[PDB]
This record gives C-alpha cells, structure tokens and sequence, in this order.
RNA sequence: ACACCCAGCCGCAA
C-alpha cells in the first residue's frame, strides 16, 4: 500500500487512515506504485 | 509569468502553452470575445416595416 | 454571465470549457469572437 | 471490439474441411472448388495453370469477400475429362515447376559464389 | 351479401397478399394443419408462398367498403398477380 | 385537351416498347407480309378497351365515369394500335396481336391503384424531397 | 401546458414519436461485394441484439 | 498441358538486396511469389511482452510495439522452431521460441538511450540485428525499464511485424510492348531501368503474339534473413501450400468415391 | 498609403496550416478549418503530468513535407497532427467509392496512426448524513446492498484500482460504500466498450477536505475500419477496408500506397490543391527540403515543380505505373501517387457504435433512456412513423411505437370511461 | 431448465440472412427507411451496397444510420413483401428508378462499353466468374481470327436479364447524327441500343443507367421483375469492379493541365472581355449608355457587365473542352456522369468565374469600394469579384477573399434553409397523414370526404407509369389522314 | 514522440539512423547529401527521416514522478 | 440477481 508523493519521491507506508502527506516534503499530491501482479502486453 | 523553459518544465507545466485561460475547479475556462455594438458613436438605420 | 439569480436576462455562452483536442485547437479557442444573435445579414 | 484475430486469416478451426468438391448442375462437366483459409496467393496461380491446360475450357476463381478468407474455382472441361484430375494435374506441374526453379535458384547462388 | 351482386376488384392486392403469407406462415409456425405436400421444406415462409402458388389458402378475406357493408372474398376464386 | 402541343404524357403501358418486345420475341420479319385481319384488330382493341375497367358498374353514371377515367389510355391505345400502323410499321402477326393485348391487359391491371395506399403521405413526402434541392 | 407543449414535449416527443428497443447505429463504409438487399452488420450488434 | 520451364538469373547480390529475372513464366506465378516474399516467409519476432517496471515516458504499449517491430536474425532456426500453436509445449519453451530480457537503468545526467544492443538472448543465434543500432527509448536520471519478451515464429499475414522484406520491387516489361498500361503522351515518361530502347524511342513496338515473361525482381532485406535464403524460403513455402493443398484435394476425392 | 505585411496573414489559426488554400474552393477549406480542430496529436507536451476527459494523443506526428510558413509560427511543428503517408488516388476493388478511403494494414501494424485513448474518472468523499458517510473500501458480498456480478477482487484494500492492470468493460475501479441511514456501494464503474488498462492513478484532498482521488485509463486504438480520415484539403473519409501490403498496388520501385482516396472526391468538391500538395510533397520527399508551400507565392507554381519533379526522375505531372496487388497486371492507367498530410480524426467508431435490447427504462415515460453511456435505445422520430405510414406497414409501426418501446395494460369502466 | 416444448419463445442471436430496416435522418421521403437482409462480417461498421446510397440520401464519410429489427412473424413477413428493396426499386414520386449505378461503377461501365475496349480469353473467363446469373456457357467471341477477343459490349449484353428492349441516347451525342446519314451507324458509337437483352452499340452513362425516366434498369423492372433487377444491380456492380482492377480510374495534376495554346487563347479571352467592359464602363461614365426600357441606368449597366463577364466564361469554357484531351480524366468523370459537371472543368481549367452574393456583385461595405486595395469607385471585375485566375493556376488574395464570400453564402442558405423545409415538409405531412384510398378505390379523409372519386383522376398508382408519346395531336391534317 | 522503428510504407530499418541522421547534419552536410549518406533511396523512408519530429527531448525535460 | 436523479448550459458529428 506503498505511496509514491509528487517530487521528492519517498514510498511512505500509511496504511493508517490519516491525512496523507509525507514526511519529507509534506505535498499534498500522491501516487500509487505500479501492481506487482504481472499483466501481459501482446505485440500485435 | 518571467519563468523560462527550464523553470517551467521543472515545474511540471508545458513551456509551448500559450496559457490564457482560467482554473476553475480544475477545469480550464476560457473567456471568449463578445460583439456589441460601438457605444458613443451616432448611427442611422431604415426599418423596413 | 451575469448575477446568479438573474439568469433569465444573463447573457450565456461566455467562459466555454477549453478545448485540448490538439494545439491548433488550443490556440483557435484562445482566438475566437462571439455574436449575441440566436435572418442571413448578421451571418454573412 | 470485433476485430478477428489475425491467425484466423489461414488457420483452420475444427469445423471445416480444406477443399469441398461441388458439381455445378448448369453445365455438364463442371465443377465449383471451394479452397477454403486461402488468398489471391493460391487462387491467381491456380487460374493460370489451369488456362495453360489445352483441354480444358473455362477456368476462373473469385473472392466472394475480401474479409471472408474463402475463395472459389470454377472448372470446365471436355467430356473426356475430369475437373478434378484436370486440378491435380495442374498442381503436379506446379509442383514440379517449383522444385525446378528452387534447384536452379540453388545452381545460380552456388555459382554466383565464386 | 348473396354470391350476386360481388363488386369489387377480383385482384387479390399486396397488401392481403402480405397479410396472408405473414398470418399462414405464422399459423404454420404453430403446429398447423398443411395444404399441400411439401419436399423438405422448414421455413414457415417458403411454404406460405409455394402453398399459396397451389392455391389452396384455408382463409377467407373480408373487404370493409367505406359505408359500411362487408365483402367476404376466398383465395381460391381471387387470383394471384403474378 | 392538350393545348401547346405537350405530346409527352403519362400512361401506364409502355405501348411501344411493348410491340416491340412482340416483335423480338416472335422473331416477325417486318419484309414479308403479315396475316392479321384488320379487323381482328379492331374488334381486339375494343374488347380489350371494354375489359380495363375503373369504374366497376353498368349504370349509366358510373359507365360515363369510365369512360372518362380511361379515355387518355383509350385514345392513346387506338392511336398506336390503328390498323394502318399495325399493317405498315410493325407488321405482326395474329398471335403476336393476342399476346400483345393480353400483355397489355395484365400490365394495365398491375398497374391499378391497389386501395389502401397512403395517398395523403406518399404525395406529401414525394413533393417535399425536392425542397430540400430548391436551394 | 409546457409539459405537453411542442418539440421535447409530451404529445409529440413521447407518442407520435418515441424512444424504441431493438435497435442499432455505427457508421457506414462502402462494401460492393454485397448484394442490393444485403447489408453487413458485425459480431457485437448481432450478439447483443 | 505441363508446366513450363523457368529460368533466373542474378545480376546482384550484395548484403541486403538482391535483383533476379526470371523468364518463360506466367504472371500469376511471379505475382504469387513477391506475395509469398512480402507474406508467407517465416521468420522470429518479439510477440509476447511482460513488462515488470517501466518508469519512461513512453508507456507500456508503445514500448511492446517498437520491441514487436525490431527485427531478429533468424538465418538458421526458422526451419528448426515450430509454431507455438503446433508445439504440444503449454505457454512457451525453448523449443517454440526465444526469450528476451531487457535490463537498463540510466543513473547519470546524460540521457540514456536504450538501444537495441541492450536486448539480451538466450539462445546466440537470436540477437538484433546488431553482429549503428536501433533504438527503443531514451531514459532520463532514475527512469528504470525491466521487461522479459518471448519471440515467437510468424509470417506476413499475422503483422506486419514478421514481415522480412524491406521493400520488394517487381516490374516486368520495362519498354512498353504489350501495352498492358497505355501512355497517353508517352514521351514524357521516364525510361525504366532494364529499358532497351534509344534516347528518340519512346516505347516497343506493338506485340499482338506477345506474353508477359522475363520479370525483374529488386528483393530487399531488412537485415534479419539474407536476402537470397529469403527466396529459398518463400519458393519452400509455396511448395509446402501447393503440397498440403496435393494432400488435402487427394483425401476429399477419396472419399468423395 | 500602407503596404501589406503579407496577404497570406488574412487566414486563422486551423485555416493557416491548409497548404495552398488558393487552390482550394473555399467551401472546403471552412470544413478542414473546422476539422483541425479535432485533428488529433500531441496537444500538449506536459500531458502524462495533467490527466483529464477525452484526452488524446499519437504516436508518430510528423512535421508535414508541405509546411506553410506561418504553421512554424502557430508552432505546428513542435506538435504535430498528422502523418505524411504515400497517397495513391485511384479507383480499386471498390472499398473507397463515395468519400471513403482503403488503408495499409501491413502499415496499420507497423504504427500507422496508432493512438492512445486517455480517460479520466475522478470520485469525492462528500459526507451528506451524520452516519451516512461514504468510505473508499473494498466492499465484501454481504455488506453492501449494492450487489453485481462484476469483478470486484481486482482492488486493493483502499479501494482503488491499482495502475498497471488490464481492465475490461463494467468493471469496478473504484469501491465506495455508503453507510445506510449494513452499507450500500455507491461505486462508479467503467464504461461500456473500452477495455482500457489503468496506467495512473490519484489521491488528494478536494477543497473542503475530504479525500479525493482520480485515475486515468488508456487503451491503444489501432484504426479498424470505421474510423474518420480526412487530409488538409476539406476530403472527409473513412476506412472502408484495410488490406495487407501484398493486396495492394506497388510501384515499379516497390513503393506501395498507404491511402488510397478515390478519384470521385477532387472532381465535385474542387480541391486542386490537394493534388498539388501530392506533387510538391513528392518532390519535397525526393529533394531534401520541406516545401514551402505559402498561399500567395508567385514563385511556386505547379510548372515549376513539374519541372523539378521531372529533374528528379519522375512522371512530369506526377503519375505512376501501378501493379495490380492481386493479379500483379499493370494497372491500364497510371495512378497519381505521391506523399500528403493526413489527420486522424477524434471520432472514432468504437464510438460511437451502439446498441440496444430491453436495456434500462426511463422512469418518467417509462421508455427507453438517453445516449449510448446510458444504454439507451434510439428514437423513432416523427418523420419515422410518417415514412412508415407511407410504407403502409401497420403493424411493423404499431409494435415499434407501442410493443417493442413500453406496452401496458389498463383497466377502464365501461359506463365511465375513467382509469379503474 | 433448457429443455424446450412446443409452444415455446427462443431469443435467438441475430442469425444471417434476417431481415433489418434502416434509416438515415433526415428521413425525408419514403425512401430513407427499406428492409435488408443481414449478413455478419468482422469489424464493427455496418456495410451497404454503393447504389444504395442515393436513396438515402448519405455519403460514406462518417455518416451514420439505424437498424431497427423486426421481432414478430407478421412484421417480417410485412417487411418482407412491401419494404424490402428488391421490391421498391421505383419510387412513385418521379416514377423513375430511384436506384441507380453511381461512383467507380457508372465510370467503369462507360470505359467498359467503349468500342476500343477488348478482353483476352483469361480476362473473360474472371469477369464470368463474378456473375452469378450467367447460365454457364461462354459466348462466342466477337473476334475468332488471329487470337480471341471478346468485347465489352458483349459482357455487358451477358450481364442484361431475360429479353429486354431500350433506346437511349449518350450524353455526348451530336445533334446533327439524326438528321443526316449514319444514323443507326454513330461514328461517335451513340444512340444505345438493346435487342433482345442483349447490347448492340454504344456506350452507358447517366442518361442510361443512371436515375432517369425510361432508363435500362427502370425497363429492367418494370418488364422482368424485381428480384431479377436486384440480380442486375449486383452482377452489373461486381463485375465491373473487378474489371475496372484491371482498368484502373485515376485522377492528377496532369488531368488539370491544358496545353499552352490553350492558356494563351483563354488569356486573350480574358484581356478582351476586361477591354470591352472597360470601354462600357467608360461609356457610362462619359453618360452615353442609352438606359434599358423598364431598368433604371445602374440596373442596366450591371446587366450589361454581368452578360460581357458571362459570356467571357462561357467562351472560356467552350475553350478549354475543345483542347480537353480524350484520355482526360476530367472528361470521362463528367460525361459519364457519376459526378462533377462541365461547369466544373471550367472553373478547375480556365476561368473561376464571376462570384457573386445574393445575385448582385461583391457589395460596397467600405466607403463605395469592395476593399482597401482598390481605387475608389470602381466596377470593373477584377475589382468586384470576378476571378480571372483559376483553381490550378492559384487565386490572388483579392479574388480569393470574394470566393471566400461566395463559399460563405452557399454555406449559409445551404444551412439555414433546412429549418425552413423542415417546417414545410413536416405542415404537408401531418396534413395529409390521414389521406388515403378506400376500396371503392376513393380517395377519402380521416372523416370520409372524398377528396378525389378516382386516385390521380384515373385510379393509377406512380410506381407503374411512364412517359409516352401520343404521336397523334403533333401530326397536321394531311400527315393525318396519311398515316391513319 | 521519438522515431519510428519502421518506414510505414515498405518496413526498411528507420530507427537505428536518426542518431547518424543529426550527426551528418551537424557535418556540415545538406538534407539531401545526408539521407543519401545514409542509404534511404526510396523517397518514403527519405519523408520518414526527413519529417520526423522528435519530441522526446522535449518530454526527458520533464523530472519522472518515481526515483 | 444489476446500478447510475433531474434540469440547464455548451461544444460537436451527418
Ligand atoms: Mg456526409
Ligand atoms: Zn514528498
Ligand atoms: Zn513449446
Ligand atoms: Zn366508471
Ligand atoms: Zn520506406
């Protein structure tokens, strides 16, 4: 449930149910990482 | 406004954006021209009917 | 565009959404004129 | 959406057959292949080995769509002979004019190197 | 009315023409009684029509003239356009 | 009737082109002599004219109302089956005459108003297309 | 009397005409190998319908 | 009644282009074959594509394109590998097709590009065409790409993507002489490379006898087959159809009797 | 008095970049002017960063071989919205009569026009009640009275769809509940017909406060044979069949066409100047240059690029031998074949197809709903019905605007005739 | 749960060969809505037949139509036997076949039947393979000795069903043939003619196949059929396509070129026609210009300009078809007809001609001047709107800002006219919704009031009738009695 | 965005010379010299190289949002 | 066993 933050790129672990931010730069923008299950792609 | 292309890719906006428009809840609006008739300026006109 | 109670007599069609289909839409809706008028005189 | 998948365009599902043999009733001594997950590819060199044939009188094929992947041959011979051993006997001769021209291709590389 | 006294265009038209093959072919579809021998035909449609062609509708067409009165006409007397 | 000379007008069998599919599908050689009585025709025109009925009846009210409905297809028919052009320039035979009226009798009775046509809708969907092309 | 007035009205934009089930569109592209009372309609349309 | 007697010359055949005649044949067998060179030739491809990371610019789709594009030698396996869809293997083995991996990292301040030289094989016989390269992505400081890609063997008429010609030209009759194409002011046309007419001559002489024949062929390669075992595989792969038609024709008519 | 800048400057923004719009009938050059507009391409550079509705964007846009000189001006070629392609404009098979076109599917494959989709859908946490308050959760089968068959197992413990996974249509992406006054799933779902994958996906705060978050779906649209084409001349078109590149013609050097327009499109709308950005795009090509291609330009006219062209190698008027792809015969005539700039349009037959079974029902007129995203069904206008009046089909007219649209029974008094 | 009794309902798929009804709005007449037949093909775009798209009234870019299904054996069988288009070729408004072979067909048909044309043995037996009504035996060729060769004509006269007899004449028919020798020989291979079923001599055209009164496939119908039509149509559409594989159409720059010879004569036209206005306008000026009876002087003088300026264009038309080549595309796309019109090589050649808003020249919106650029009180016609320079040869800025108007105006009626006819067909309809024949074939209200005793006076339906000639009242007296 | 892998029209190998296309330009070498440098005789794969525009650069201005 | 309330405004396709 690692959240990537605008700018200064940290993956801070919330999974708490708070105002999201992070410690770092404290931007209130968030992403979240890219799913570890595979997914294939065909060529065509 | 000032900033060259450098800052304003750094800053996540496009540098070839002619901007001029609003943000209004996140939604780009732009304003657009509006005739009217010239004020101050005595016209003549013929109705027909 | 006018007060929000007075729509009747308010002038609308002012402040459309801005258009990003392509650049030269882009800069076409930057530049662009409007009439007030809902007869082929006016339009020619 | 409905895209078809492109390995349809010459695979054969389970359900058809390669080649149907239909007689065509409007003429005596005429039959209607319908070559089946093929092309112009197979059709044009069919027609044209056909029509070399002396005996043989009329010989033609057509796409019925270019999105369906079928074509059909239509051929007509003399009452001495078969459409059906008229068509493998074409195939024959193209068989053998392939195997000529691979081998010679081969003789024209080997000498060409050296 | 008595058989005296028909009158009215003997051309069974296309629109009855329509009406008949369409209420036959659906009469048919229902597990209905046949007219005419049939050679390995299913469609309720293809043995409207050639049924039709052996002239033996079961199906009477009652023709409303503007007054009022009714004509009562039967396939088999009708005949067909084409 | 027809002032200006308008001699192009609109009837429901192509009379011409009827005899003239006669002509082909009998093979008549138009060189030799034909066999047709004038008569034959004269007596078959009126037949046939007698058996194209639009007013059904035998009153003398609705026989007049005939008579008016079909004398443009009656006069034209008797002008193009007249027993001089029929001897001279298309010279058929007695058979092809009886095929030629019963031709014309199905194309005429194929040709008649079948009742239950939206008139009304057709005639104002047909003369509001063009409005479309008026400009 | 607005309810049941004119064009997107009652009377004629719910009963002379209306809205119907059974029903399609997509655009049209040419196709010449079809015959005149023919006409192509593909997989979805036809699986759905 | 029989089959005529081709005949071909070659007047070329450098590395990657190679220009043949062929004469004493139909049309249609001409025809057939640059179809079967543009069509039915098989060769490896990139077709199926996983992408563990990718942090580009570019997303995941357009990156699985332009690796699907990229093409492979396949000189020698072409024949050796069979179709996935024929190998009783489930999914994919060595023995239907080869694997890919794609490792590239760009950690300093000079852009990284991503070329096709950074796609590692496992088997040595399948690389890009590499033995300047092609290029798949340009990476900025702490843009990561990792993917596995698996290729598998196709023709033409799957994609274009297993397509082995670069481009194949195909002209016959060079001098007008069967008037197969009419001129209406033949004078201003360009003469044709293999013409044979003087500077005045525009076109040949009318040929009411003639019969197309002698075909001139300009196959190109786009690096991954030679371009001359390109043609022994397209003629193979006509004769392998024209057999498999032989064996399926030969099974209706039995047991249609 | 005053003396011009110069005379070309009276044109637009989208009217600009018409290469020789002189040439052109006016008529046409109003209609590619609207078209450029939404002649798609990379509208923005910075676009991965932004995400909102209805964003489009191309793979391959070329700064076209017949440039304007103020389209560098309008920065036309920083962002381009076209392809230069070969162009042979030719009757053939029959796929392209009328104004339609016949596409390269071989070039198709090859990322020819091939597009992305990007797609944005955005939800609030907008607490109305004092315990009716929404919550981004993964809802479980019995706790939240909204119950479909969809796929819910695809999201994560917050509740949103994590990017990078393959979506197909009526999906959930997004799972959030709302208590009852045990729970209710208030959860908007993917569209019908797009079969997307998420690439990006957002949490923020909205301006009051709450959590809110957006994602973004894409999905590659290769063209299929539905999809609107149209070049810089006003030439609306579609695909109407795509054939792979052994079907189509080949020049003598290989050279095989990409688009094939039919003749029948120049004659009836004049558009002249199509035919002369053919030719100066096809010496451009063979030169090195981009063609300069101003609209009022004594110095260029069509003489002198058929003189150059010739120069070059080329049929003086630039028409070429073609092959027939099937037959490989020479084409009796000479095709005109050269490169152009053409533009994929944003309608797209993904689209706007449709279709409509016993659906979804209104519930004032208890009839068929609104639009393709509603599922609704099409109307039977009032020129319909009057079309089948004209027909005469009754009952066809009577099942179409009573049975197949909404029957219902009614019980009325006979004595009355009053709703019983 | 799925074993299924008599009496049972099964919601099937929709199979090929049912039978849908489309619709195209605006439906603007009785056209826009005939039953077909489903076929399924891949992809996701309907697929109709070309000819097709002259009833509704569409073109192939973009435009998009409904499908509506029948769901009951009565309305199938309904749709089946009144609105299925096999049956309803020739619609009663014009009683002339709304269908009607159009595009690469009609052009192809017409560079088909010329007499040039010739087809080797291989060439016919393909063109044979694409009919499906072809009784299976070859024709003997029309030539036998040296090689054999058939002719276009003579696939054609295959093509032709049953045994149908017509007369047309081409569009590029000379008038002075009929009156003088040669008449049934027309070096120019015009006056079609069709014996038997099968083509004689000339070559087709709009005027033959096209949407004409007495055209080939209206005397198809109305003699043979309906499904046999619908067989013509295909057959004619499908094997003139894949012959015209082998022909091929085109169209380039070298179709818009004229020979020098040409561009001087049409030079020499313009400067005369700019001299001769100038000397009238002098003329006005120097107040010798006699006022036309009933016209007021400005009204005259602008008729006057108008009818110099006309006649400019006309003689520069005339020009450019004269040097017009044969191989021309241009000339093969108009006088077959399919699309675009003399007017048209004209303007793409010669001269663009006069463009002008609401009938009258370019208005004087400045201070009596059309633009800053030119002198002040002005009429000449470089300075009112003409445009001397044509389409290939490129239009100057001035010229191009008045066609620029030109567009606009037709753009602007072109869309504000629609609201009007919209109105009018929509009063019309609902006024006569009611309108209809009853069996005592009386045309009669909604209330019973008989509007006419008899439908068009004579209890005719439209979609059977056709013209004639009385060949009795034009006849004098003695011509008369002569021949009656 | 950045060159494509293939001609569109024939399939000739296109992207391993936008690299070598920049550098003969920075040589001092005209368009037409440089694309016959590179071997790109027929005129598509000469509009490929010729009209491309690469954006790419444009878009590596931009930081990623990961590290 | 499905889930999305409606009015207005605007752009745009044939
Ligand atoms: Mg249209
Ligand atoms: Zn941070
Ligand atoms: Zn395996
Ligand atoms: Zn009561
Ligand atoms: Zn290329």
């Amino acid at each position: 449930m690692i959240y990537i933050c605008g700018e200064c790129h940290t993956e801070n672990e919330i999974k708490s149910r708070d105002p999201i931010r992070c410690r770092e730069c404290g931007y209130r923008i968030m992403y979240k990482k890219r799913t570890k299950r595979l997914v294939v792609f065909d060529a065509r | 406004n000032g900033l060259t292309d450098r800052d304003l890719c750094e800053l996540n906006e496009c540098p070839l954006d002619p901007g001029g428009y609003f943000i209004i809840n996140g939604s780009e609006k732009v304003l657009i021209a509006q005739e009217k008739m010239a004020t101050n300026t005595v016209y003549v006109f013929a109705k027909k009917d | 565009w006018g007060d929000q109670k007075k729509a009747h007599q308010a002038r609308a069609g002012v402040s459309q959404v801005l258009n990003r289909l392509t650049f030269a839409s882009t800069l076409s809706h930057l530049r662009r004129l409007n009439s007030p008028i809902g007869l082929a005189k006016p339009r020619q | 959406m409905n895209a078809p998948p492109a390995f349809e365009s010459f695979l054969l599902f389970e359900g058809e057959k390669k080649i149907t043999i239909n007689k065509d009733t409007k003429v005596p001594n005429a039959c209607l292949f319908t070559i089946n997950k093929e092309d112009h590819t197979l059709g044009n060199i069919i027609k044209s080995q056909l029509l070399k044939d002396p005996q043989v009188l009329f010989a033609g094929y057509k796409v019925p769509h270019p999105l369906e992947h079928k074509i059909i041959i239509r051929v007509q011979t003399t009452p001495d002979y078969s459409p059906q051993e008229a068509f493998t006997n074409a195939i024959t001769d193209l068989i053998s004019e392939l195997s000529l021209l691979e081998e010679r291709f081969r003789v024209a590389i080997k000498d060409k190197q050296e | 009315q008595a058989n005296q006294k028909r009158i009215t265009t003997p051309y069974m038209t296309k629109y009855e023409r329509a009406r008949v093959l369409g209420t036959r072919a659906l009469q048919i579809a229902m597990c209905a009684p046949v007219m005419v021998e049939l050679e390995g035909e299913t469609d309720p449609l293809l043995i409207a029509m050639k049924e039709l062609k052996a002239r033996k509708i079961p199906i009477i067409i009652r023709r409303y003239l503007p007054d009022g009165s009714y004509e009562d006409w039967g396939v088999d007397e009708l005949i067909i356009s084409d | 009737i027809f002032p200006t000379g308008d001699s192009k007008v609109v009837l429901p069998c192509n009379l011409l082109r009827m005899i003239w599919n006669a002509q082909k599908i009998f093979h008549i050689n138009p060189r030799l002599p034909s066999d047709l009585h004038p008569i034959k025709v004269v007596e078959g025109v009126k037949e046939l004219s007698k058996k194209l009925v639009i007013v059904n009846g035998d009153d003398p009210l609705s026989r007049q109302a005939q008579e008016n409905a079909t004398l443009l297809f009656n006069i034209h028919l008797r002008s193009t089956l007249c027993s001089r052009r029929m001897a001279e320039e298309f010279r058929l035979s007695g058979e092809a005459f009886d095929w030629l009226l019963g031709e014309i009798e199905s194309k005429f009775n194929q040709a008649i108003a079948h009742p239950g046509e939206m008139v009304g809708a057709l005639a104002a969907q047909s003369l509001g297309e063009p409005a479309t092309q008026m400009t | 009397k607005q309810r049941l007035k004119g064009k997107e009205g009652r009377v004629r934009g719910n009963l002379m005409g209306k809205r119907v089930d059974f029903s399609a569109r997509t655009v049209i592209t040419p196709d010449p190998n079809l015959s005149i009372d023919q006409v192509g309609v593909p997989r979805s349309i036809a699986a759905n319908m | 009644p029989y089959a005529n007697q081709p005949t071909v010359r070659i007047t070329e055949l450098t590395d990657e282009n190679v220009k043949f005649i062929i004469e004493n044949t139909d049309l249609a067998v001409a025809n057939s074959i640059r179809r079967v060179f543009i069509a039915e030739v098989p060769i490896i491809a990139i077709d199926w594509v996983q992408i563990d990371a990718n942090s580009s610019v570019l997303h995941d789709e357009f990156i699985a394109h332009r690796l699907g594009l990229i093409p492979l030698t396949s000189d020698d396996i072409v024949d050796k590998l069979q179709y996935s869809r024929d190998c009783t293997c489930e999914e994919f083995c060595p023995e239907c097709s080869v694997e890919f991996t794609l490792d590239v990292r760009c950690n300093e301040d000079q852009t990284r590009h991503v070329t096709s030289r950074d796609l590692i094989s496992n088997s040595p016989r399948v690389i890009p065409v590499t033995s300047d390269d092609i290029l798949i992505v340009k990476l900025r400081k702490g843009q990561e790409l990792r993917l596995r890609a698996y290729a598998k063997k196709g023709f033409g008429k799957e994609h274009a993507k297993w397509n082995p010609t670069a481009g194949v030209a195909f002209e016959y009759d060079p001098d007008n002489a069967l008037r197969h194409t009419v001129y209406p002011k033949p004078e201003e046309w360009p003469k044709s490379e293999y013409s044979e007419l003087d500077e005045d001559e525009s076109q040949a002489p009318y040929d009411p006898n003639g019969k197309p024949e002698r075909f001139y062929y300009n196959v190109e390669s786009c690096g991954s087959l030679r371009p001359e075992t390109i043609v022994l595989s397209a003629l193979s792969g006509l004769k392998k159809k024209l057999s498999d038609l032989q064996t399926q024709l030969s099974h209706e008519i039995q047991s249609d009797v | 008095t005053h003396c011009e800048i110069h005379p070309s400057m009276i044109l637009g923004v989208c009217a600009s970049i018409i290469p020789f719009p002189d040439h052109n009938q006016s008529p046409r050059n109003t209609y590619q002017s609207a078209m450029g507009k939404q002649a798609m391409g990379v509208y923005i550079t910075n676009f991965h960063v932004r995400m909102d509705t209805l964003a489009h964007v191309l793979y391959y846009p070329q700064k076209p071989l017949v440039t304007t000189r103020s389209m560098e001006y309008l920065r036309f070629r920083e962002l381009p919205a076209g392809i230069n392609s070969i162009v042979a404009i030719a009757s053939y098979t029959g796929y392209n009569q009328e104004d339609s076109v016949i596409m390269n599917r071989s070039a198709v494959d090859r990322g020819f026009f091939r597009s992305v989709f990007y797609r944005s859908y955005k939800e609030q946490e907008s607490k109305k009640g004092f315990d009716q308050e929404e919550v981004f959760e993964k809802p479980t089968r019995e706790t939240c009275q909204g119950m479909r068959h969809a796929i819910y197992d695809k999201l994560d413990d917050d509740g949103l769809i994590a990017p990078g996974v393959r979506v197909s249509g009526d999906d959930v992406i997004i799972g959030k509940t709302v208590t009852l006054p045990t729970k209710r799933d208030c959860s908007t779902f993917l569209r019908t017909s797009e079969t997307g994958i998420v690439d990006q996906v957002m949490v923020t705060l909205n301006q009051e406060g709450y959590k809110f978050c957006k994602i973004r779906v894409r999905s590659v649209r290769i063209p299929q044979i539905g999809d609107k084409f149209a070049s810089r001349h006003g030439q609306k078109g579609t695909c109407g069949i795509q054939y792979r590149q052994e079907d189509m013609p080949f020049t003598c050097e290989g050279i095989t066409p990409d688009i094939i327009i039919n003749p029948h499109a120049i004659p009836s709308r004049m558009t002249i100047g199509h035919l002369i950005e053919c030719l100066q795009g096809k010496v451009s090509a063979n030169k090195g240059e981009i063609g300069d291609a101003t609209p009022f330009n004594d110095a260029v006219n069509v003489q002198k690029i058929s003189n150059l062209l010739s120069d070059y190698g080329y049929h003086l008027r630039g028409n070429e031998v073609l092959y027939n792809g099937f037959t490989g015969r020479k084409i009796t005539s000479q095709i005109f074949i050269g490169p152009t700039y053409y533009q994929r349009l944003k309608h797209m037959v993904d689209d706007k197809i449709h279709s409509r079974a016993r659906g979804p029902i209104q519930i004032l007129n208890r009839q068929p709903m609104e639009g393709r995203s509603r599922d609704g069904g099409l109307r039977f206008g009032e020129m319909e019905r009057d079309c089948q009046i004209a027909h005469g089909a009754a009952q066809f007219l009577r099942e179409r605007l009573f049975e197949a649209s909404d029957p219902y029974q009614v019980h009325v008094c006979n004595l009355c005739g009053i709703m019983a | 749960d799925l074993h299924l009794q008599t009496g049972y309902k099964v919601e099937r798929h929709m199979c090929d060969g049912d039978i849908v009804i489309f619709n195209r709005q605006p439906t603007l007449h009785k056209m826009s809505m005939m039953g077909h037949r489903v076929r399924i093909l891949p992809w996701s775009t309907f697929r109709l037949n070309l000819s097709v798209t002259t009833p509704y009234n569409a073109d192939f870019d973009g435009d998009e139509m409904n499908l509506h299904l029948p769901q009951s054996l009565e309305t199938r069988a309904e749709i089946q036997e009144l609105a299925m288009v096999p049956r309803m070729i020739v619609t009663p408004q014009s009683n002339r076949p709304v269908m009607g072979i159009v595009q690469d067909t009609l052009t192809a048909v017409r560079k088909f039947t010329k007499r040039d044309v010739f087809l080797e043995r291989g060439e016919v037996m393909n063109l044979l393979m694409f009919l499906s009504t072809w009784d299976g035996k070859v024709p003997q060729p029309a030539i036998l000795k040296p090689r054999p060769l058939w002719t276009g004509k003579q696939i054609f006269s295959l093509i032709i069903p049953g045994h149908i007899n017509c007369i047309r004449t081409h569009s590029t028919h000379p008038d002075d043939e009929d009156s003088g020798p040669y008449k049934h020989i027309s070096p120019g291979d015009t006056k079609v003619v069709v014996e038997n079923g099968e083509l004689i001599m000339g070559i087709l055209c709009k005027k033959s196949l096209g949407t004409s009164a007495g055209s080939l496939v209206h005397i198809s119908y109305l003699e043979m059929g309906h499904d046999i039509t619908r067989l013509f149509y295909s057959n004619i559409q499908t094997v003139i396509n894949n012959w015209l594989l082998i022909e091929g159409h085109t169209i380039g720059i070298g179709d818009s070129i004229a020979d020098s010879k040409t561009y001087q004569d049409i030079q020499n036209t313009i400067k005369k026609a700019k001299q001769d206005v100038i000397e009238v306008i002098e003329k006005a000026h120097n107040n010798e210009l006699e006022p036309t009876p009933g016209n007021t002087l400005r009204q005259t003088f602008e008729n006057q300009v108008n009818r110099i300026l006309n006649d400019a264009r006309d003689k520069t038309g005339s020009s450019a078809q004269k040097s017009l080549s044969e191989y021309n595309n241009f000339k093969s796309m108009v006088v077959s007809g399919a699309k675009g019109s003399k007017i048209n090589i004209s303007q793409v050649i010669a001269v663009v001609g006069q463009q002008n808003v609401e009938g009258k020249r370019i208005p004087f919106g400045f201070k009596h001047r059309t633009l800053p650029h030119f002198i002040k009180d002005d009429y000449g016609p470089e300075s009112r709107g003409f445009v001397e320079n044509s389409y290939l040869a490129g239009l100057t800025p001035t010229e191009f800002f008045f066609h620029a108007m030109g567009g606009r105006e037709g753009l602007i009626d072109t869309a504000v006219k629609t609201a009007e006819t919209g109105y009018i067909q929509r009063r019309l309809i609902k006024s006569m919704e009611s309108v209809m024949v009853k069996y005592d074939a009386t045309v009669r209200n909604s209330i019973n009031q008989v509007v006419q005793l008899r439908y068009g006076e004579d209890g005719l339906a439209g979609e059977s009738v056709e013209f004639q000639n009385l060949a009795t009242l034009k006849p004098s007296n003695k011509a008369f009695e002569k021949k009656f | 965005m950045i060159i494509p892998v293939r001609c569109f029209t024939c399939g000739k190998i296109v992207g391993n010379k936008w690299e070598a296309y920049l550098g003969l330009l920075q040589a001092e070498y005209t368009e037409g010299d440089a694309l016959d440098a590179l071997g790109l005789k027929r005129y598509c794969c000469r509009r490929m190289l010729l009209a491309h525009v690469d954006l790419i650069e444009k878009l590596l201005n931009y930081a990623p949002l990961e590290k």
